[PDB]
Protein backbone atom coordinates (compact mmCIF):
# COMPACT_ATOMS: atom_id res chain seq x y z
CA UNK A 1 0.00 0.00 0.00
CA UNK A 2 2.87 2.64 1.17
CA UNK A 3 3.96 2.09 -2.88
CA UNK A 4 1.26 4.27 -4.02
CA UNK A 5 0.11 6.13 -1.08
CA UNK A 6 3.24 7.67 -1.08
CA UNK A 7 2.25 11.31 -2.68
CA UNK A 8 3.86 14.83 -1.44
CA UNK A 9 0.10 16.28 -0.05
CA UNK A 10 0.37 20.17 -0.83
CA UNK A 11 3.03 21.40 1.38
CA UNK A 12 5.72 22.11 -1.54
CA UNK A 13 3.34 22.96 -4.51
CA UNK A 14 0.86 24.57 -2.79
CA UNK A 15 -2.35 22.13 -2.90
CA UNK A 16 -2.28 23.21 0.76
CA UNK A 17 -3.74 26.43 1.10
CA UNK A 18 -1.66 29.11 3.75
CA UNK A 19 -4.75 29.55 5.34
CA UNK A 20 -5.06 25.40 6.56
CA UNK A 21 -1.26 26.31 7.93
CA UNK A 22 -0.86 27.79 11.50
CA UNK A 23 1.56 27.78 14.21
CA UNK A 24 1.41 27.85 17.93
CA UNK A 25 3.86 30.78 17.41
CA UNK A 26 5.88 32.97 15.34
CA UNK A 27 9.14 34.88 15.49
CA UNK A 28 7.73 37.01 12.38
CA UNK A 29 5.27 37.46 10.18
CA UNK A 30 7.96 36.35 7.44
CA UNK A 31 8.48 33.52 9.77
CA UNK A 32 4.93 32.72 9.65
CA UNK A 33 3.23 29.24 9.99
CA UNK A 34 2.61 29.28 5.98
CA UNK A 35 6.49 29.53 5.34
CA UNK A 36 6.83 26.28 7.02
CA UNK A 37 6.87 24.93 3.49
CA UNK A 38 9.25 22.02 1.96
CA UNK A 39 11.86 23.68 0.33
CA UNK A 40 10.63 27.42 0.11
CA UNK A 41 12.52 29.69 0.44
CA UNK A 42 9.33 32.60 0.28
CA UNK A 43 9.36 35.13 3.68
CA UNK A 44 12.35 34.43 5.83
CA UNK A 45 12.62 30.95 4.72
CA UNK A 46 10.96 29.13 7.00
CA UNK A 47 8.21 28.83 9.93
CA UNK A 48 10.07 29.76 13.15
CA UNK A 49 8.15 29.75 17.11
CA UNK A 50 8.41 33.27 18.56
CA UNK A 51 10.82 31.99 21.55
CA UNK A 52 13.29 28.79 22.32
CA UNK A 53 12.08 25.42 22.23
CA UNK A 54 12.79 24.26 26.16
CA UNK A 55 13.92 20.21 26.30
CA UNK A 56 10.95 19.97 29.24
CA UNK A 57 8.29 22.25 27.90
CA UNK A 58 6.96 21.00 24.40
CA UNK A 59 4.62 23.70 23.75
CA UNK A 60 5.72 24.62 19.74
CA UNK A 61 3.68 23.47 17.11
CA UNK A 62 3.15 23.74 13.25
CA UNK A 63 -0.78 22.19 12.28
CA UNK A 64 -1.73 20.96 8.70
CA UNK A 65 -5.41 21.12 8.53
CA UNK A 66 -5.99 18.53 5.19
CA UNK A 67 -9.86 19.21 5.72
CA UNK A 68 -10.33 15.81 4.84
CA UNK A 69 -9.29 11.98 6.06
CA UNK A 70 -5.69 11.39 4.82
CA UNK A 71 -3.67 8.54 4.97
CA UNK A 72 -0.11 9.53 5.86
CA UNK A 73 2.46 7.24 5.49
CA UNK A 74 5.95 9.54 5.61
CA UNK A 75 6.93 13.03 6.57
CA UNK A 76 9.70 14.76 5.98
CA UNK A 77 11.31 17.94 8.12
CA UNK A 78 14.11 20.59 7.05
CA UNK A 79 15.36 23.86 8.73
CA UNK A 80 15.69 27.48 7.98
CA UNK A 81 18.30 27.32 4.81
CA UNK A 82 17.88 30.81 4.68
CA UNK A 83 20.15 31.60 1.38
CA UNK A 84 22.89 29.96 2.92
CA UNK A 85 22.76 31.86 6.51
CA UNK A 86 20.18 30.12 8.14
CA UNK A 87 21.07 28.04 11.25
CA UNK A 88 17.75 26.94 12.42
CA UNK A 89 16.61 23.06 12.97
CA UNK A 90 14.85 20.89 14.94
CA UNK A 91 16.67 18.57 15.72
CA UNK A 92 13.83 16.32 16.76
CA UNK A 93 9.81 15.92 16.60
CA UNK A 94 6.67 14.94 17.55
CA UNK A 95 3.63 13.80 15.65
CA UNK A 96 0.22 14.81 17.31
CA UNK A 97 -3.06 14.18 15.09
CA UNK A 98 -6.35 14.53 15.04
CA UNK A 99 -9.37 13.29 12.67
CA UNK A 100 -12.09 16.24 14.73
CA UNK A 101 -9.68 18.18 15.77
CA UNK A 102 -10.85 18.18 19.11
CA UNK A 103 -9.26 15.50 20.73
CA UNK A 104 -5.16 14.89 20.02
CA UNK A 105 -3.63 11.52 19.26
CA UNK A 106 -0.07 11.13 20.26
CA UNK A 107 1.45 8.79 17.29
CA UNK A 108 3.53 6.28 18.81
CA UNK A 109 6.08 3.71 16.50
CA UNK A 110 5.88 0.41 17.06
CA UNK A 111 7.85 0.74 20.35
CA UNK A 112 5.55 3.21 21.78
CA UNK A 113 8.20 5.72 21.22
CA UNK A 114 6.88 9.20 20.24
CA UNK A 115 10.39 11.15 19.72
CA UNK A 116 11.24 11.27 15.96
CA UNK A 117 14.94 11.88 15.42
CA UNK A 118 15.01 15.35 12.98
CA UNK A 119 17.50 16.99 11.12
CA UNK A 120 20.88 17.80 11.55
CA UNK A 121 21.60 20.64 9.79
CA UNK A 122 18.70 23.56 8.02
CA UNK A 123 19.20 22.28 4.25
CA UNK A 124 19.30 18.82 4.14
CA UNK A 125 15.50 17.39 3.69
CA UNK A 126 15.23 14.39 6.15
CA UNK A 127 12.09 12.00 5.38
CA UNK A 128 10.67 9.52 8.12
CA UNK A 129 8.22 6.32 7.44
CA UNK A 130 5.83 6.29 9.89
CA UNK A 131 5.08 2.86 10.90
CA UNK A 132 2.40 2.71 11.94
CA UNK A 133 0.75 4.81 9.30
CA UNK A 134 -1.79 7.68 10.45
CA UNK A 135 -5.60 8.63 9.47
CA UNK A 136 -5.83 12.35 9.95
CA UNK A 137 -7.61 15.41 8.76
CA UNK A 138 -4.99 17.78 11.22
CA UNK A 139 -1.26 16.88 11.85
CA UNK A 140 1.09 18.74 14.04
CA UNK A 141 4.85 18.49 14.25
CA UNK A 142 5.58 19.33 17.95
CA UNK A 143 9.37 20.40 18.01
CA UNK A 144 11.79 19.02 21.02
CA UNK A 145 14.87 19.63 21.93
CA UNK A 146 17.61 18.47 24.93
CA UNK A 147 18.74 21.97 25.14
CA UNK A 148 16.92 25.26 24.72
CA UNK A 149 16.88 26.39 21.09
CA UNK A 150 15.52 28.16 18.05
CA UNK A 151 14.26 25.77 15.63
CA UNK A 152 12.23 26.69 12.45
CA UNK A 153 10.95 23.79 10.36
CA UNK A 154 9.81 23.15 7.00
CA UNK A 155 7.57 19.92 6.22
CA UNK A 156 5.96 17.58 3.86
CA UNK A 157 3.24 15.06 4.25
CA UNK A 158 3.48 12.09 2.33
CA UNK A 159 0.25 9.36 1.70
CA UNK A 160 -3.02 9.51 0.14
CA UNK A 161 -6.75 10.21 0.30
CA UNK A 162 -8.73 7.79 2.79
CA UNK A 163 -11.55 6.49 0.68
CA UNK B 1 -2.59 69.80 -25.30
CA UNK B 2 0.51 68.82 -23.30
CA UNK B 3 1.58 65.79 -21.51
CA UNK B 4 -0.08 65.10 -18.25
CA UNK B 5 3.04 65.49 -15.66
CA UNK B 6 4.94 62.70 -14.71
CA UNK B 7 3.33 59.76 -12.53
CA UNK B 8 3.39 59.71 -9.07
CA UNK B 9 6.09 57.91 -7.10
CA UNK B 10 5.64 53.91 -6.85
CA UNK B 11 4.42 52.09 -3.97
CA UNK B 12 7.26 50.69 -0.70
CA UNK B 13 9.71 48.24 -1.83
CA UNK B 14 9.06 44.73 0.17
CA UNK B 15 10.61 44.44 3.89
CA UNK B 16 14.48 43.68 3.91
CA UNK B 17 15.30 39.75 4.75
CA UNK B 18 15.37 38.52 8.69
CA UNK B 19 19.49 39.32 9.53
CA UNK B 20 22.09 37.08 9.69
CA UNK B 21 21.82 34.42 13.42
CA UNK B 22 23.91 35.69 15.90
CA UNK B 23 27.11 34.96 17.03
CA UNK B 24 27.79 31.47 19.37
CA UNK B 25 27.44 32.39 23.05
CA UNK B 26 30.00 32.71 25.20
CA UNK B 27 31.88 29.74 26.90
CA UNK B 28 29.79 27.65 30.35
CA UNK C 1 -3.87 65.80 -23.59
CA UNK C 2 -1.81 62.43 -23.49
CA UNK C 3 -0.74 60.92 -20.55
CA UNK C 4 2.40 61.23 -18.57
CA UNK C 5 5.27 58.98 -18.64
CA UNK C 6 5.66 56.66 -15.96
CA UNK C 7 6.70 57.92 -12.58
CA UNK C 8 10.00 57.30 -10.94
CA UNK C 9 10.46 54.16 -8.65
CA UNK C 10 9.02 54.05 -5.51
CA UNK C 11 11.36 54.29 -1.49
CA UNK C 12 12.47 51.33 -0.51
CA UNK C 13 10.95 49.07 1.70
CA UNK C 14 11.14 48.77 5.74
CA UNK C 15 14.49 46.77 7.53
CA UNK C 16 14.26 43.50 7.62
CA UNK C 17 13.43 42.16 11.30
CA UNK C 18 16.23 41.30 13.24
CA UNK C 19 18.03 38.00 13.55
CA UNK C 20 17.63 34.86 16.02
CA UNK C 21 19.97 34.50 18.92
CA UNK C 22 23.42 32.87 18.35
CA UNK C 23 23.80 29.17 19.04
CA UNK C 24 24.99 28.38 22.47
CA UNK C 25 28.10 28.47 23.83
CA UNK C 26 30.49 25.70 24.21
CA UNK C 27 31.91 24.10 26.98
CA UNK C 28 34.17 26.40 29.28
CA UNK D 1 -3.40 64.87 -20.33
CA UNK D 2 -3.76 63.07 -17.34
CA UNK D 3 -0.35 62.12 -15.03
CA UNK D 4 1.04 59.19 -15.98
CA UNK D 5 1.25 55.92 -14.10
CA UNK D 6 2.34 55.34 -10.40
CA UNK D 7 5.90 54.39 -10.50
CA UNK D 8 7.34 50.89 -10.40
CA UNK D 9 7.84 49.48 -6.72
CA UNK D 10 10.81 50.42 -4.60
CA UNK D 11 14.06 48.14 -3.98
CA UNK D 12 13.58 45.70 -1.21
CA UNK D 13 14.65 46.94 2.09
CA UNK D 14 17.85 46.66 3.29
CA UNK D 15 19.20 43.07 5.42
CA UNK D 16 17.86 43.29 9.03
CA UNK D 17 20.13 43.35 12.21
CA UNK D 18 22.74 40.74 13.47
CA UNK D 19 20.98 38.44 15.88
CA UNK D 20 22.22 38.71 19.82
CA UNK D 21 24.94 36.64 21.08
CA UNK D 22 23.79 33.40 21.76
CA UNK D 23 23.23 31.81 25.70
CA UNK D 24 26.46 30.98 27.17
CA UNK D 25 27.85 27.41 27.27
CA UNK D 26 26.68 24.57 29.33
CA UNK D 27 27.54 25.06 33.32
Amino acid sequence: NPAICRYPLGMSGGQIPDEDITASSQWSESTAAKYGRLDSEEGDGAWCPEIPVEPDDLKEFLQIDLHTLHFITLVGTQGRHAGGHGIEFAPMYKINYSRDGTRWISWRNRHGKQVLDGNSNPYDIFLKDLEPPIVARFVRFIPVTDHSMNVCMRVELYGCVWL
Amino acid sequence: GPPGPPGPPGPRGQPGVLGFPGPPGPPG
